[PDB]
């Protein structure tokens, strides 16, 4: 139970959760490795990790570029999951959440995927592109391999999706900013915050354009049990691709910025 | 939940991120609605008629089928204002984005009539118009790019991937996730998530009830088979659907073929494709073993993607409709055919269609049959990429 | 002598040379022949009908007439196949082509429209098409030169004397004077020697038939003027032709104004022209003090000819019918106007029609009056034409 | 009386006529007149001039360009009924045929056109665009001002025609060899040449195409009291702009020859 965990420790201590986003590859798998070490070193409380998809639909150009950098790194599904495994060998308690795009979860069958997913040690899993409405076979495949199923809760939602998404989550609530795709230029809550927490609904971690401490901490402020930071991490990764000591670096000193403004 | 079957048997869905859920049942409730509003109709009615010259013709080619047992007729879709198919549905779609106060219309085009198409409704129903359109699509079917620009809209080049179809649809979609509250997304095909295979087949079903009427008076019976193209399925369902009970009637949808099938270079993944979810919908998705969605291929813009609506891939699991393909070649000499012999320049999409009905003739010179060929589009933005083919061959 | 009346008033005649008589004298008797001959008007009405997408459309701007007084609708010539209403008569004068036994086609063309439409009916009814083009059009109207190729027809560079409708005229009349036996001059519009200007209208006043009954049933009475441009004179007299007989309906001819009347840089020979002989008629010409023929211009190619078809001069004579011209700028402003409020690309021939009527509207927006514009055709034949002006403009 | 007093010499003398065409004014008006002389001394019989037309629509290349070269000399109608009146004074016997475009005939008035060629020693007037159909007020004023019309008989001629064209032509019936326009390259009439002289037509002028002596002995020899030849003449014109000298050379050499082959 490692959200469970996390979200009971970091409220003894009064302070919200930071959740750096990355995709897994980029720039490449060795890269890749040392970069997310950095992120749990500089102070990450859970990782949320992407897997190259051809067409990420939910990113912006950001995230676009990242998958694509992997992809000329040659970063398939496979070496994707090799990695999860290794990372979690090295972390046994931090939560671990994958953001995927629906057809490689559909693929090679939905509960071999998320039987994978247990196997390497993944604790959730949010599939971009499977609203509550189609993701019946993918929830409980998750739950039948212990997998935390992972609902977006838009700032558009009415009451009859907070119920759902408060019923069918486990480990957190994904909090959308705002309506759009991923970036960290586009900057985007207390009401919807206090309605999941009426119904029970895991924690909520805000994510899309949060790319400053001042943001996490207006999260938490609000409610929120914390917040998830992707573009603004892999556009220090992009900067830095001539100098990988530089982007670790770089890396370490915004993660701690972040995570602090959640104390 | 929805009001209609968001499926067709396994093929369908609405796999859009949990934002666009909201305006995808906005879309499906007004056009419910709009279905059961007579004045709805009526406006739809007199912009297809009044504005865009329905009904088309349907001409028999006499000349092409000489000395063999095939009757030809060509659903001359390519008298549409616009040049092609594409006008009708957006027309309606222009008017249920009125219906639900939006302003803005967001479109993708490949061979840019679907552009056009977009264009033109915006100039004369007073909406905003964008186009995302893919840079090599910007050069092949340039024509069309200077038309849109002319009647006011925005045309976007597409860069990324392949710069096609597939890829200035995944700009609309991005798009549209952060501005459905004012902009409405007129997509162009039977595809994406629902309804829009719904709205846009029911949109284009008066191609088939024309040509069965049309069929009916002038030989007394319906086609052994109605042929039709398939991109994304818009054209082949709009022809289909109307004769979809009546058994007898073969419904032949005809994929890109590109290069050849096993040259991996082609837009056939009804045939050749594996199951698979993107654009909102589950259906058959060109797709390497890992799961990631192939770059599709054809000479023709139109057909140049690599998925399938999903009705189509449902008629053809139940074996309802059959679907072949046609390569570059065989729709190329299609296009020269009709050009000399019946003095119709068809679009090289609609060229695959008649290709195969070609065939469908030549194979067996003697079986007697009535066919018809959706004839989606008139020729003229291909030009001067079919010129610049038959140069480099003499 | 002949079976029909070779003029209209003082203007018209058979001004051709000596050994050109039996081809005009056999050509008027095909034509009275096959206007008494029941087969001859059902396969002609079966070819405009289900080949050519008759009837065309009556459009209804809305939108550019907002705050006046003025109603108007668009005769979708535009719509017709091959883009333009000179599909009309040709496939009337391929028809006589065949009566006649003759196998091959001379035809002149200057916004190629005319040139299209005679390969495409050769192409139909086995002719062997050739047609002549000024350089000059072939370079500012040159979709329609590869439309042609494809279709088979041979198109001939005229680079003689302003190298435009004029010269490739002069070429087709020289061609047929010795070729007479077995290819049948279609020539494109209503003037030349007579029968042409007859045969011409006769096979264009479908115009103006449908034009009224379009107009009966959509507003209960007759324009108060129908709107036309002028090149030769064959769409104008086309809408004009049915409306003659009423009073009532004011009959607008709008020739090229060019760069201006002042600046002698325009084709308005009928309000700025003398009566002369050429082309094988007598009537306006622009011509000098000796008498020569001058060479005229305007931005369109369509209207690009220093004379007029006979008819047109002697409307104009009795005041039945009122010719006024429009400006290149005034032409290109209703062409801009068109695609951006009505989302139709019109012809930038068709658009000089257009600006006269957004003109009389404009003048007096308060003056109740219904005006129909004849959309000669479609401007995709004239993208990239007013693209590189309005680049150079911004 | 020129042409009559010329066919009847021409009969006595058992010869056929030679009558060379040219463009007024090509290349220029002097050297137009030096051509002229030349043509006459190196033995034509009579002559048949055109007037620079904008548009020549019986005319094929060579006779187009030599309108263009006029054109480019700045020649005009008035210059040419100048140069007329110049070489009548030189030439008083001479006939003198004009071959014109209805529109320059038509343009001041068909009469005060008929009347100027009556007043500069002009015998006849052809309008190649104005068929007998079309020549009633043409051949009047024609007639009016003695001024013989000349008609065409082409060689498609019916009955009709050749009678028409009998009892309203006056001077020479021109005897078209072939359909088209004027070209020496295009070498195109016994019956013809023989119903004519039947119904009493003014004596038969072969032209279009004649180019060699060859042709000028058989126009004879098949009845024709004689033959035009235009586009050959014209061709030593534009061939030999450059020498002027050895462009008269050329022609008188060649005008002898297709003289003599008349004999
Ligand atoms: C993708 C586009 N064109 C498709 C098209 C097609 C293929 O799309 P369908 O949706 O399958 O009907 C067939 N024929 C014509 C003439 C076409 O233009 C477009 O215009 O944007
Ligand atoms: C001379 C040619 N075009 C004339 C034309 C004209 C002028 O010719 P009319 O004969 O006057 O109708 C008007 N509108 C369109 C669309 C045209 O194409 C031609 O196509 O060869
Ligand atoms: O890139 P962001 O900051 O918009 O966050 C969204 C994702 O990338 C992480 O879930
Ligand atoms: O040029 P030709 O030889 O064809 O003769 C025709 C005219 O030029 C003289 O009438
Ligand atoms: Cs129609
Ligand atoms: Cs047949
Ligand atoms: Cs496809
Ligand atoms: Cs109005
Ligand atoms: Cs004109």
């Amino acid at each position: 139970e490692r959200y469970e965990n996390l979200f009971a420790q970091l409220n003894d201590r009064r302070e919200g959760a930071f959740v750096p986003f990355v995709t897994l590859g980029d720039p490449g798998i060795e890269q890749s490795l040392k970069i997310i070490d950095t992120l749990i070193d500089a102070g990450a409380d859970a990782l949320e990790l992407g897997v190259p998809f051809s067409d990420p639909l939910a990113d912006g150009p950001t995230i676009q570029n990242a998958n694509l950098r992997a992809f000329a790194a040659g970063v398939t599904p496979a070496q994707c999951f090799e990695m999860l495994a290794l990372i979690r060998e090295k972390h046994p308690t931090i939560p671990i959440g994958l953001l995927m795009y629906a057809n490689l979860v559909f693929n090679n069958g939905i509960d071999a995927f998320y039987a994978r997913c247990e196997q390497v040690g993944v604790d959730s899993v949010l599939v971009a592109d499977v609203p509550v409405e189609e993701s019946a076979p993918f929830r409980q495949a998750a739950l039948r391999h212990n997998i935390a199923p992972i609902f977006i809760c838009p700032p558009n939602a009415d009451d009859d999706l907070l119920r759902q998404v408060a019923s069918y989550g486990r480990g957190y609530t994904y909090l959308l900013s705002r309506s759009g795709v991923t970036g960290a230029e586009n900057r985007g809550l207390h009401h919807l915050i206090e309605k999941l927490k009426e119904y029970h609904a895991a924690p909520a971690l805000q994510g899309f354009g949060i790319s400053s401490p001042e943001q996490v901490s207006a999260a938490v402020r609000a409610g929120a049990a914390g917040a998830i930071s992707g573009s603004a991490i892999v556009k220090i990764i992009e900067k830095n691709l001539a100098s990988p000591k530089q982007m670790l670096a770089e890396l370490r000193s915004f993660v701690s910025a972040m995570k602090a403004a959640s104390r | 939940t929805t009001l209609l079957n968001p499926y067709f048997g396994e093929f369908g869905g609405m796999y859009v991120p949990q934002i666009l859920m909201p305006a995808l049942n906005q879309l499906e409730e007004a056009f419910v609605s709009a279905q059961k509003d007579p004045e709805f109709q009526a406006q739809f009615a007199d912009l297809l008629k009044n504005y865009a010259g329905r009904p088309t013709a349907l001409t028999k080619c006499q000349n092409i089928t000489a000395g063999t047992r095939t009757t030809l007729y060509l659903k001359r879709e390519d008298l549409l204002h616009g040049g092609a198919h594409k006008t009708n549905q957006v027309l309606g779609q222009a008017l249920l984005a009125k219906r639900m106060g939006k302003s803005e219309i967001i479109a993708e085009t490949g061979a840019g009539q679907h552009g056009v198409a977009s264009a033109l409704a915006s100039a004369l129903l007073g909406l905003k118009c964008r186009i995302y359109m893919g840079a090599k699509d910007v050069e092949r079917q340039s024509p069309n790019v200077f038309r849109m620009r002319l009647m006011g809209a925005e045309v976007i080049p597409v860069h990324s991937g392949s710069a096609t179809l597939k890829d200035a649809c995944n700009e609309a979609l991005r798009d549209w996730s952060g501005s459905y509250e004012t902009a409405h997304y007129m997509l162009g095909t039977a595809a994406g998530p629902h309804p829009y295979p719904t709205i846009v087949r029911e949109f284009q079903r008066m191609i088939g009830e024309e040509t069965k009427a049309q069929i009916l008076d002038k030989e007394g019976r319906l086609p052994d088979a109605v042929i039709a193209c398939v991109g994304g399925g818009s054209n082949a369902i709009g022809m289909f659907a109307d004769f979809i009970n009546d058994t007898s009637v073969g419904l032949i949808g005809v994929e890109p073929g590109g290069h050849g099938i096993e040259t991996g270079e082609h837009g056939a993944p009804l045939k050749h494709g594996r199951v698979g979810i993107y654009f909102g919908m589950k259906a058959p998705m060109m797709q390497t073993a890992d799961g990631q969605i192939e770059e599709s291929y054809s000479i023709s813009a139109g057909l140049d993607f690599p998925s399938v609506g999903p009705q189509h891939a449902y008629l053809n699991s139940i074996g309802r409709a059959d679907y072949v393909s046609i390569t570059d070649d065989e729709a190329l000499e299609a296009f020269k055919t009709l050009c000399r012999h019946e003095g119709i320049i068809p679009a090289l999409e609609s060229s695959h269609a008649l290709a195969h009905a070609l065939k469908m003739m030549r194979e067996q010179p003697e079986k007697e049959q009535l066919l018809v060929v959706n004839l989606s589009g008139r020729g003229d933005k291909d030009i001067f990429t079919v010129h610049d083919i038959l140069k480099a061959r003499g």
